[PDB]
C-alpha cells in the first residue's frame, strides 16, 4: 500500500535513524520482537504470524556502529541484512566514500532497496538521512543518490542532511565535505531540511533546561520532527498533507529546495504546568527566530514559503486565527510574488513521550518547516571557508589522490556560486 | 518481569502464582506458566511498614498515593546534603492539600542498629527496620548498590546511594528520579516527580 | 572487521610496548595467564583488533617484538604479563648496533629484516582487511631508530594503502643519552617524514615535568613514565575498541590534522594528572578538563605551545559526559585564544567521545595537536646537527658502514626544508 | 585490589523494552 | 528409552511403570511390557530445584516453559566464555515479553561443595545440589562428561562442559544447542533456541 | 602403556534415534 | 576386503618399519601382546588391512621382514612389541652386503631371496584378496639397496596388476654417511623407475632441519624422528582403515599425481607440528592447517619446491571438519601463488578426508606432492656420480660380483633422461 523507504547512512544517519525508529515502534504499539498485541503500514512490513519489520536500510562502511545495533536491545526487530557494514572507514574523504571504498556496497545496497520497493506498489518516496560533513554520509550518500534516481524517476527523495555547525564542525576538513556534498545534491534530492547541531544545543538549554545533554538527547527531538512530519500518512486528520505535496508547496523552483526547520513546544515536567498550550501561544513559538533548528537567524530574509503541521486536538478555525497573527506580526517579511504562502495539516493523534527521556506530554504540537532566502547566508558563510583553504592547495592531496580530480574542486565551487546567485536575484 | 527478572522478589512471585495457576488447573485452554499480567504478589507483609512514631500501618493504607522508596546511607555525604531538600519538597507537597499525595518508604544502607535508629528520628515519613529481609531483597529487585559486594545476576549497578525510585502496585519502577544517575541532574531532580501518573493501584 | 599490528622496535620501543599490552590487557580483563575474567560483554565485541584466538580459549596479543640484541627480550617475556606474547614473534639479533644508524639501517638490520618482515606478513594477510600498523620506537639509538625506519620504509611499499602511526621519543634539549643523538634524529627524520602517516612525538624532559608538577610522584622510573605514555597510546585507539555516542579512528585523526603532506607531527597531552592527595579534591568535569588540556605543563612534548600558533587540534573525549561542553569548549576556547590559532582554517579543533571511561576513572581526554610551536625542537637539532658536521665529527663509522656522505646533505637540507615551512604559517 | 566493571553504554541505559501507553 | 536405553532415569521410569502394570494386571489383554509412550515419570523429585533464594519448588511449577539443562563447570575457561551470553540472552529474551518463556536448571561439574555454592551464587535459574544423585543420573542420561571416568556403554559422549540442552517432559532431548559441537557455533548458538514448540507439558 | 580411544565417528553422532512424531 | 602387505629390507627398513606398527597398533588398540583393548567399533571394522586373525583370538602383523645380518633382527624381536611378529616371517642371513649393491642384488642376495620370496607368496596369498604391498628401505645401504631392489624387481612380475609403493630414503645431501651413496643410489633408482608405482623421498638433513626450526628438540633419536616418519606413513593410508566424508586410496592417489608413467616421485609433508611450549596456544584450524603444510619448512625432502612448479600436488586430511576448508583453501593456495604451481594442468590438487584423527590431535593433514623441484636432488647425485666413475674409484668392488661396465653408463643416463624429463615441464 502506500509505504515510504527509509535510509540511514553513515553514523549521523544511523543514529539518528537509531531514534526514529524506537518512536515508532512505541507509536504503534509494537515490540521490541516485532510483533504487536492498520495505520503502521507505512513504516512496518507484514511477515510470519503476526510479525512487522521496518522499511529500512542502514548503511554504513565503518562496522562499529551498525554491530552495535544488532547488539542492541532491538535485535529482533531489524532484518539481518537490512544493516549493511563495510570493513574500513570513510575517513571524512569525499573521493574515499565516493570512488574508492563505496562503489562495492553501492550495489549491495541496491539489491535491499529494490527487494524492498518491490514488494506493493504506491510507493510515496524516499527519506533520507545523512551528515554532509561526514565521509560516508556526503561521499556514499551522494552516489546512492545517482543510482537512485536514474531508476526510481518518479518518485520522491527527501533528505535530511545534518549541515554543520558555524562554529562548532566535528571536523576540520568538513568544508572540503561540504561543498562537494551540496554540488551534488542538487539535482538528486527533491526537498533537503537543514538540520544544525548547534541549533539543537541552545534549544536543549533555554527551552528544557539541561545542562549536560548529549546526542541521544538531540536524535529524541529530531525523532519528535519527523514523526510529526511523517504522522499525516499514518493516522487520520481533518486537513492533511502527505511527502509528495510538501515539494508541491514548498520548491517554487528547482534549484531552490533548502529549507528550515522548526518545532514547538518543546517543554519538560518543569513548564508543562504553568501555560495554556494554546494554538496561538505555540505557533508564535515556531515562529520565534531563537527556535530555529539550523542557526541562522531567519529576520535578514524572506519566507519564500512555509508549512506547519499540528497535532493532538487542534481545531481549523484556531489555525486560520493563528496564521493571521502571524501575517500581521511585521518582524517576519514575506516575498512580494508569493502572496499566499501557507499550506496548513492538522492530525488528530498527539505525540507519544518515550517514558523517562526529556520531552513532556502534551496536548498538542507543531511542526513548521519552511523555505526562506536567509540561506543564502549559511552558504555564503560556508562559501568564505572554502575559498580561503583550497586557494593554497591545503588537504586537497589526500582527495586527489584517492581518484577524484583537481578540477572537481573548481567546478563544485562555481556551481556553488550559481547557487549563491539563485538565491540572490529570487529574494529581491 | 519488571524491572527485572533475576530478583529475588520477581523468584518469589513466580513460585507462588505459578503454584496458583496449578491449583486452578488441577480445580478446573489454560496457559502455563502463567502471564506476567496475571502474575499476583503482596509486596510489604502486615508486619513491614511503621511510621514515625513507632505504629503500626499496614500496605492498604497506601492506596492513592504517589509512593518511592528512598534508599539512603547516614554515613553518605551526598546522602546528607540531598536530605534537607528532600525534607522541604515533602513538607510543601504534603501541606498545601487537605490529604497527602507523595510517600517515602526508607530504605537504609546503615552499618549498625544503633546508625538506623539515630538516622531514622530525624525523617516523619515511613520506614522500614534494618533487619527485614525486605530491604534486602528490594535492594536487589531495585538493582541497589553502595558498592558490588553482592553477586548480581549480569546487572548494571542502576544506581548509586542516595536514590528515590517510584514505585507501582507490581513493584514495576513508576518513574526514576535522576540524582546521581544518567542525567546527573542532582539535589533539583526531585521537582521532576509527578503525582498524576504515579499512583499507587 | 578491523585490526591494528603492533611493532616494537629497540630498547624503548620494547618497554614502552611491554607496558603499552599491561594496560590493554587490563582493560579488556586478560588475565596474565592468558585467559578472560570480569564477565562484561563491553570487553570483548571488539578484541580482534589487537588479540587473536587460540582455540585453547587464550588471547595472544597482535605483536611483534624487534631487537638487535637478546637482552631486553629477556626483560619482557620474564616479566608480568610476560607469557602473553607468542615466542615465535619475538625476532633476536646477536651483534647489537652500538647506537648507530648506519649500522641499523645498511649493515646488521638489513640481514634480518628477511626474517621479520616475514613475521609481519604472517599477522597482516591473516585477517580479513586489516586497519594499519602501530609503531613505537626510539628516534635517538640505533637498533630502535636506524632498524625501526628501515622496516616503516619496507612495509609501506607493500601496504601502501593502510595508514602509519609512529609513537617515537626524540632527544631531549637538556640530558645526553647516546651522544650521537642529532646523527641519529636527523637521519631518522628526513626518510621518516615521508614514511609515516601521522607522527606523535614524546621527549623525557615534558616527562619529568609531569613527575615534577603534576602527579608529585618523588621517585619515577622508566615504570611511571611509560604508564603516562601508554595512557595515552590506549587513549587515541579507545574509539576502535569501544562504541561511543561519536566515533573515530586513526584515519579521522589524519584526515583532520594533515593540511599539507610534509607536517604530520603531533603534541600529545593527558588529562586529567592529579596527585593521589589530590584525587578527592578536584571536581571532573568538562571545563576542568580542558582548561587542563590546554597548559603547556600538560604536553609530553618539551616544546612550548604558546610560542606557535595550533595549526589544527584533536581531542578524543572518553567516558559517559554531555556533549554540548564538549562541543561548545572546543569553540569556547577558539573565542578567546584567537591569537593562538591559525586564521585562515576555521574550527581548527575536532572532538569525539568514547563512552567507556578507563579503569579507575569516570571521565579523560587525549589531546593530538599539530602545532608549529614543534618548530623549537626541530631547530635544536639542526643548531647541533650542523654544529658536528661542519667539522666532520663521528663520520667515519657512518661513512664507513656502506653509507655515502652525501646522504648527511640531504639529511639537513630535508629537514631545514620542513623547519621553513612551519615558519609561513605561523 | 580489584574492582569489578560496571559500566554499560548510552544505547543501553536509554533503551529498553518501554511499557506501551494504555 | 530416549535418548539412551542405558541411563539411570530410563531405568528408573521403566521400573516404576512396569511396577504399576504388573499390579493393576495381576488385579485385573493388557499390553506387557508398557509401551515406552504409556510410559511417564517424575523427573524431579520434592526436593530437587531450588531457586535464587534457596526456596524448593516442585517440578510442577515447570509447566508451559521451555527448560534447558545447563550443563556447567567453574574452573572451565569455555564455560567462563560462555556464561555472560547465557545471561544476558535469559536476561532481554525473557524480561523482554508478556510471556515468562524460558527457564534453566544448572547441574554442576564441579570439584566440591564450596566450588559448587561460589559458582551458583553468579546464577538466577535454578539449580540441582551436588550432593544430590540427580546430578550424576542426569550426566549418565545425556551423556555428558568433561573427560572419561564414568563408563558410557560403548558409545560416544554428546558433547563436553559447557552445554545447554532442551528438555522434554520424559527426558526427551528436545533439541540440541551446538555450542560446542559438530555445528560450533559459539555463543552465536543461543538464538537457535525455538521456546515455542519445545514446553516442559 | 596405552590409553582407550574416546573419538566418535561423524555418523555416529548426528545420525540418531529420531523422536516420532504425533 | 583389502590388505596391504608390509616389506621391511634391510638396517634402515627394519629400524623404521618398527616404528610403523608400533603406531598402527597403537591406533586399532592392540597390546605388545597381540590382544585387543580399548572396546571401540571402529578399531576393528577394518583390521585385515594388516593384521591378521590367529583362532585364538590374537593379531599378528602382515608383515615380512628382511635383512642379510643376523643382528638387527635381533634388536627388533627384543624390544616390547617386538613379541608381536610372527618368528617365521623374519629371513635372516650370515654373510651381509658391506655397503656394496653388487653383491646385495647379484651374489649374497640371490641364495636369500628364493626364502623371502617363498614367504611372501604364502602370505600375500592366503589373504581374500590383495590390494598392495609397500617397501620401507634406504638407498644408501647394502642390502635395503641391492636386495631389496631385487624383490621389487621380482614380485612385480609376478603379481602384476597389484600397487607398489615405497618409501625410500634417499642418500643425505649436505652431510653424507657411507661414502658409496652416488653409486647405491643411482644403481637403485634407475631400476626402481620402471618397477615402482609411487616412490616417496624423504631425507635426514630434511628432518633434522624439521627439530629446530619446527620441534625444537634438544636431543632427537632415531626413535622421535621415527615417529614424524610413521605418522606420515598412517596419513596416506587412512581411508583403507577408516571411513571418510570423501575416501581415498593407494590408487586413487596414482591417477591423481602422475601425469606421465617415469614422474612418480613424491614430496612428503605433515601438519600440524609444534613444539610441547606451543602446543596450548596454537589455534588448530583448516586455514592455519594449510599454510603450515605449504611450507619448505614442512617438507621430509630436502629440496626446496619454490625453486620449481607442482606439477600436481595433494593433501589428504584426518579429522572432524568442514568440506570447503578442504577446497576453497585450494582455489585460495591457487590464485595467489600463481607461480609455484603449473599452467596446463589447472586445478591440480587432489584432497580427501578421513574422519578419526591420528590419536591425541583433532585434525592433521599429510601432504604428497608431484615436483619439478626435485630435478634439483637427481643433479646433485649426478655430478657426484659422474666426478667418481670417471675416475673409476670403488669400481673394483662392484665389477667383481659378476657386474659389467656398461651397466653404470646406462645407470646415468636413465637417471639422466628423468633430470630432462622433469626439465622440459618447467
Amino acid at each position: 500500500m502506500r509505504e515510504v523507504i527509509s535510509i540511514h547512512v553513515g553514523q549521523a544517519g544511523i543514529q539518528i535513524g537509531n531514534a526514529c525508529w524506537e518512536l515508532f515502534c512505541l507509536e504503534h504499539g509494537i515490540q521490541p520482537d516485532g510483533q504487536m498485541p492498520d495505520a503502521f503500514n507505512t513504516f512496518f512490513s507484514e511477515t510470519g504470524a503476526g510479525k512487522h519489520v521496518p522499511r529500512c536500510v542502514f548503511l554504513d562502511l565503518e562496522p562499529t556502529v551498525v554491530d552495535e545495533v544488532r547488539t542492541g536491545t532491538y535485535r529482533h526487530l531489524f532484518h539481518p541484512e537490512q544493516l549493511i557494514s563495510g570493513k574500513e572507514d570513510a575517513a571524512n574523504n569525499f573521493a574515499r566514500g565516493h570512488y574508492t571504498i563505496g562503489k562495492e556496497i553501492v550495489d549491495l545496497s541496491l539489491d535491499r532497496i529494490r527487494k524492498l520497493a518491490d514488494n506493493c506498489t504506491g510507493l510515496q518516496g524516499f527519506l533520507m538521512f545523512n551528515a554532509v560533513g561526514g565521509g560516508t554520509g556526503s561521499g556514499l550518500g551522494c552516489l546512492l543518490l545517482e543510482r537512485l534516481s536514474v531508476d526510481y524517476g518518479k518518485k520522491s527523495k527527501l533528505n535530511f542532511c545534518s549541515w554543520p555547525s558555524p562554529q562548532v564542525s566535528t571536523a576540520v576538513v568538513e568544508p572540503y565535505n561540504s561543498v562537494l556534498s551540496t554540488h551534488s545534491l542538487l539535482e538528486h534530492t527533491d526537498v533537503a531540511v537543514m538540520l544544525d547541531n548547534e541549533a539543537i544545543y541552545d534549544i536543549c538549554r533555554r527551552n528544557l533546561d539541561i545542562e549536560r545533554p548529549t546526542y541521544t538527547n538531540l536524535n529524541r527531538l529530531i525523532a519528535q520532527v519527523i514523526s510529526s512530519l511523517t504522522a499525516s500518512l499514518r493516522f487520520d486528520g481533518a486537513l492533511n498533507v502527505d511527502v509528495t505535496e510538501f515539494q508541491t508547496n514548498l520548491v517554487p523552483y528547482p534549484r531552490i529546495h533548502f529549507m528550515l526547520s522548526s518545532y514547538a513546544p518543546i517543554i519538560s515536567a518543569e513548564k508543562a504546568y504553568h501555560e495554556q498550550l494554546s494554538v496561538a501561544e505555540i505557533t508564535n513559538s515556531a515562529f520565534e527566530p531563537a527556535s530555529m533548528m539550523a542557526k541562522c537567524d531567519p529576520r535578514h530574509g524572506k519566507y519564500m514559503a512555509c508549512c506547519l503541521m499540528y497535532r493532538g486536538d487542534v481545531v481549523p478555525k484556531d489555525v486560520n486565527a493563528a496564521v493571521a497573527t502571524i501575517k500581521t506580526k511585521r518582524t517576519i517579511q514575506f516575498v512580494d510574488w508569493c502572496p499566499t504562502g501557507f499550506k496548513c495539516g492538522i492530525n488528530y493523534q498527539p505525540p507519544t513521550v518515550v517514558p523517562g527521556g526529556d520531552l513532556a506530554k502534551v496536548m498538542r504540537a507543531v511542526c513548521m518547516i519552511s523555505n526562506s532566502t536567509a540561506i543564502a547566508e549559511v552558504f555564503s558563510r560556508m562559501d568564505h571557508k572554502f575559498d580561503l583553504m583550497y586557494a593554497k592547495r591545503a588537504f586537497v592531496h589526500w582527495y586527489v589522490g584517492e581518484g577524484m580530480e583537481e578540477g572537481e574542486f573548481s567546478e563544485a565551487r562555481e556551481d556553488l556560486a550559481a547557487l549563491e546567485k539563485d538565491y540572490e536575484e529570487v529574494g529581491i | 518481569s519488571q524491572p527485572v527478572f533475576a530478583s529475588p522478589l520477581n523468584v518469589e512471585k513466580r513460585r507462588l502464582n505459578e503454584e496458583r495457576a496449578l491449583m486452578q488447573a488441577q480445580k478446573a485452554n489454560i496457559q502455563l506458566p502463567p502471564n506476567y499480567g496475571d502474575m499476583d504478589l503482596i509486596l510489604f507483609p502486615e508486619g513491614s511498614l511503621k511510621n514515625s512514631n513507632n505504629t503500626v500501618i499496614p500496605q492498604s493504607h497506601l492506596k492513592g498515593k504517589s509512593v518511592a522508596l528512598y534508599f539512603a546511607d547516614g554515613a553518605d555525604p551526598k546522602c546528607a546534603s540531598l536530605l534537607p531538600f528532600l525534607l522541604n519538597y515533602y513538607r510543601t507537597m504534603n501541606e498545601g492539600g487537605a490529604n497527602q499525595k507523595i510517600e517515602i518508604i526508607f530504605v537504609s544502607l546503615d552499618r549498625d542498629r544503633e546508625a538506623f535508629e539515630s538516622h531514622r528520628a530525624h525523617m516523619p515519613w515511613l520506614s522500614i527496620d534494618l533487619e527485614n529481609p525486605l530491604t534486602e531483597i528490594l535492594k536487589r529487585h531495585f538493582r541497589v548498590m553502595k558498592e558490588y559486594e553482592v553477586p548480581t545476576y549480569g546487572y548494571g549497578s542502576r544506581t548509586g546511594v542516595p536514590s528515590v525510585i517510584v514505585i507501582g502496585s507490581d513493584g514495576r519502577e513508576a518513574q526514576f528520579l535522576p540524582i546521581c544517575s544518567g542525567l546527573e541532574e542532582g539535589d533539583r531532580a526531585l521537582l521532576r516527580w509527578d503525582w498524576r501518573n504515579t499512583k499507587f493501584a | 572487521m578491523r585490526e591494528i599490528v603492533h611493532v616494537q622496535g629497540g630498547q624503548c620501543g620494547n618497554q614502552i610496548g611491554a607496558k603499552f599490552w599491561e594496560v590493554i590487557s587490563d582493560e579488556h580483563g586478560i588475565d596474565p595467564t592468558g585467559t578472560y575474567c570480569g564477565d562484561s560483554d563491553l570487553q570483548l565485541e571488539r578484541i580482534n583488533v589487537f588479540y587473536n584466538e587460540a582455540t585453547g580459549g587464550r588471547f595472544v596479543p597482535r605483536a611483534i617484538l624487534m631487537d638487535l640484541e637478546p637482552g631486553t627480550m629477556d626483560s619482557v617475556r620474564a616479566g608480568p604479563f610476560g607469557q602473553l606474547f607468542r615466542p615465535d614473534n619475538f625476532v633476536f639479533g646477536q651483534t647489537g648496533a652500538g647506537n648507530n644508524w648506519a649500522k641499523g639501517h645498511y649493515t646488521e638490520g638489513a640481514e634480518l629484516i628477511d626474517s621479520v618482515l616475514d613475521v609481519v606478513r604472517k599477522e597482516a594477510e591473516g585477517c580479513d582487511c586489516l586497519q594499519g600498523f602501530q609503531i613505537t620506537h626510539s628516534l635517538g639509538g640505533g637498533t630502535g631508530s636506524g632498524m625501526g625506519t628501515l622496516l616503516i620504509s619496507k612495509v609501506r611499499e607493500e601496504y601502501p594503502d593502510r595508514i602509519m602511526e609512529t609513537f617515537s621519543v626524540f632527544p631531549s634539549p637538556k640530558v645526553s643519552d647516546t651522544v650521537v643523538e642529532p646523527y641519529n634524529a636527523t637521519l631518522s627524520v628526513h626518510q621518516l617524514v615521508e614514511n609515516a602517516d601521522e607522527v606523535q612525538v614524546i621527549d623525557n624532559e615534558a616527562l619529568y615535568d609531569i613527575c615534577f608538577r603534576t602527579l608529585k610522584l618523588t621517585t619515577p622510573t622508566y615504570g611511571d613514565l611509560n604508564h603516562l605514555v601508554s595512557a595515552a597510546m590506549s587513549g587515541v585507539t579507545c574509539c576502535l575498541r569501544f562504541p561511543g555516542q561519536l566515533n573515530s579512528d586513526l584515519r579521522k585523526l589524519a584526515v583532520n590534522l594533515i593540511p599539507f603532506p610534509r607536517l604530520h607531527f603531533f603534541l600529545i597531552g593527558f588529562a586529567p594528572l592529579t596527585s593521589r592527595g589530590s584525587q578527592q579534591y578536584r571536581a571532573l568535569s568538562v571545563p576542568e578538563l580542558t582548561q587542563q588540556m590546554f597548559d603547556a605543563k600538560n604536553m609530553m612534548c618539551a616544546s612550548d605551545p604558546r610560542h606557535g600558533r595550533y595549526l589544527t587540534a584533536s581531542a578524543m573525549f572518553r567516558g559517559r559526559m554531555s556533549t554540548k561542553e564538549v562541543d561548545e569548549q572546543m569553540l569556547n576556547v577558539q573565542n578567546k585564544n584567537s591569537s593562538y590559532f591559525v586564521e585562515w582554517i576555521p574550527n581548527n579543533m575536532k572532538s569525539s567521545v568514547c563512552d567507556i571511561p578507563p579503569k579507575g576513572l569516570k571521565m579523560s581526554v587525549t589531546f593530538v595537536g599539530n602545532s608549529t610551536a614543534i618548530q623549537e625542537m626541530f631547530k635544536r637539532v639542526s643548531d647541533q646537527f650542523t654544529a658536528m658536521f661542519r667539522r666532520k665529527a663521528f663520520l667515519h663509522w657512518y661513512t664507513g658502514e656502506g653509507m655515502d656522505e652525501m646522504e648527511f646533505t640531504e639529511a639537513e637540507s630535508n629537514m631545514n626544508d620542513l623547519v621553513s615551512e612551519y615558519q609561513q604559517y605561523q | 585490589p580489584t574492582l569489578p566493571f560496571n559500566a554499560q553504554s548510552c544505547y543501553r541505559s536509554e533503551y529498553v523494552a518501554k511499557p506501551l501507553p494504555p
